[PDB]
RNA sequence: GGGACCGCCAGUGGCGAAGGCGCCCGGCUGGAACGGGUCCGACGGUGAGCGCGGAAGGCCAGGGGAGCGAACCGGAUUAGAUACCCGGGUAGUCCUGGCUGUAAAGGAUGCGGGCUAGGUGUCGGGCGAGCUUCGAGCUCGCCCGGUGCCGUAGGGAAGCCGUUAAGCCCGCCGCCUGGGGAGUACGGCCGCAAGGCUGAAACUUAAAGGAAUUGGCGGGGGAGCACUACAAGGGGUGGAGCGUGCGGU
């Protein structure tokens, strides 16, 4: 029968990470981060890599017997950022093209209804 | 290689549900199959695409051979239609109730009622004792399967949008999400 | 060389830095995406009708904005 | 401590805040020499 | 397992004397509106002296400590960085019992009565109609009370206000008398302490200060431009010599 896996992505400002599990989620089958594939840290959290990796691990797991899966995309959230990082979409892509089959897409992203209190100071990031 | 060492489990769903095939899962041993949760929704269960938002928490118990068979530990509404529902110039009305079974199962529920405008606080207040009294009467009537079965279907949400209408005209009741707090 | 030529159909509307660079739109004549339309980059001048050369059929522009 | 608003207007001065810390450290080594 | 906080619904909403107050339920309690003379009969306004509670931060005694983060410890930046940026990090942030009596605590508008064109919304209560799948539902007008916008006359240096006055009258305290010296010295009182309340003098100075017009300028915003701007392409200087001229001998 059609196996069904679970792609959590996790796409910061920094970084996007790619991780391919079952559908109960508690096996981790292709785990490929931005920081593999390119030597330089600035461009980790690009599409490029968003892209290229997610391909990656997209088919190492048509390798391994998945041939749809659903996406789950998580921003930071919590304290931290809760828009997705750009490579979201990106990495989307490269499931749906490198061959997978697309089920539900659905955020994951954890808002807090009333969590800490963030960084930076009260004045901000003064950058 | 640990991946040639591991092996593939079905999975059924609980038999109010009829027990349908819901998936299979790669693990190496069948005990590491025990306490999984696996998250389905009511179309993949019934192929009712209307009800695509509803999604339905197993929790693994059993492992039979190849063979696994789980039980129902909660249920969710989609976080992408809770957000459409809610708006603006509206208000949002979240009654939390734990509540025991007629066979003594443990839950906690929470149920959701939106109205057309605006509205006064006592008026919310006197929504949420309706529903209140409406669920615990079912909970006395109904055992616990039935009860899951009549809350994922809505029937329960559109009577009590029935008789919220007698305060204020609801523009949806509804449960968002269950939680299973024991068993007896 | 494994590229993908494709057509020119429409120019969104010159954009990128200096504004030589033009956002376009072309269709994939050939390949695995036949018929697909994409908002794709030029450089140097071009027409309605020009066979773009493609590296990737992946990469599609950034909208531009006003 | 009776608080000009007028002393806030920055030209030609310093922020009001750190003339009253400056003053307010004049004060305590005063009092401690005196003790 | 732990601590903190109760997002969307949220808005000029609402309540409170003010600071301030937001998850749900049960209980105790303050206050007001609205509708009724339903009772009493000027019992009222203001308030020197007095009293009361009153954001944060700090302090005293004991607990607590998830995140955050004064001081401090490193990484980085820079001519220099005791900072901005990053990684840590104590006090504090929370609970109990006290102190400290503080802020651009601002509507920068002390409080009560009478009058003075208007239109318009929202909030709550009442009234009259109409609709109603009969709701503490839905549409229009009015009265009351609260709260915004526009705006006539009028006011004001103007900014602007304009029945929620900063208009005209009637009541009561405080506060002000060129800038600085100064919120200092001295004295007194208060507080465990930081410090709070009160507060001059000599001397110095031709102004300080407020609104608004025009320009100039912004490492503000918007629009239109290019060869003294750039993208594409081409040519070419400063390396050697010499012509010419500038600075210097």
């Amino acid at each position: 029968k059609e196996k069904w896996g679970i792609a959590h992505i996790y796409s910061s400002f920094n970084n996007t990470i790619i991780h391919i599990t079952d559908i109960t989620g508690a096996e981790t089958i292709s785990r490929w981060s931005g920081g593999m594939v390119v030597k330089a840290d600035r461009d980790e959290p690009s599409p490029y890599a968003a892209m290229l990796a997610a391909r990656r691990a997209a088919e190492e797991a048509l390798e391994k017997g998945i041939v749809g899966v659903h996406i789950r995309v998580r921003a930071p959230g919590g304290s931290k950022s809760k828009t997705p990082g750009p490579g979201a979409q990106a990495a989307i892509r490269a499931l749906a093209r490198a061959g997978l089959k697309i089920g539900r897409v659905e955020d994951v992203t954890p808002i807090p209804h009333d969590g800490t209190r963030p960084k930076g100071g009260r004045r901000g990031r003064r950058v | 290689d640990k991946w040639k060492l591991k092996q593939w489990y079905i999975i059924y769903a609980p038999d109010f549900f009829g027990g349908v095939e819901v998936g299979l899962t790669p693990a190496d041993d069948p005990e590491k199959v025990l306490n999984r949760v696996v998250e389905v929704t009511l179309k993949d269960v019934t192929g009712d695409f209307t009800k695509s938002h509803v999604k339905l928490y197993f929790q693994v118990y059993d492992v039979k051979g190849q063979n696994a068979y789980t039980k129902f530990k909660g249920m969710k509404l989609a976080r992408s239609y809770i957000r459409s529902l809610v708006r603006r110039k509206t208000t949002r009305i979240d009654g939390i109730f734990n509540i025991t079974t007629k066979d003594g199962y443990k839950l906690r529920v929470m149920a959701m009622a939106i109205a057309m405008r605006r509205i006064q606080t006592s008026q919310e207040r006197a929504i949420r004792k309706i529903m209140q009294e409406i669920i615990y009467k079912k909970a006395e009537e109904l055992n616990f399967k039935d009860f899951v079965l009549e809350s994922v279907n809505g029937k329960i949400a559109a009577e009590i949008a029935k008789e919220a209408k007698k305060i204020y005209p609801l523009r949806k009741a509804e449960i968002r999400k269950i939680k299973v707090l024991e068993e007896p | 060389d494994e590229g993908y030529p494709a057509e020119v159909i429409e120019i969104i509307g010159r954009t990128g830095t200096t504004g030589d660079v033009t956002q376009v739109k072309v269709r994939i004549l050939e390949g695995r995406d036949k018929g697909r339309v994409i908002r794709r980059n030029v450089r140097g001048p071009v027409r309605i009708g020009d066979i773009l050369i493609l590296r990737e059929t992946e990469r599609e522009a950034r909208e531009i904005k006003s | 401590m009776k608080r000009r608003p007028r002393k806030w207007k920055k030209k030609g001065r310093m922020r009001w805040k750190w003339i009253k810390k400056r003053i307010r450290r004049l004060k305590r080594q005063r009092k401690k020499e005196r003790g």
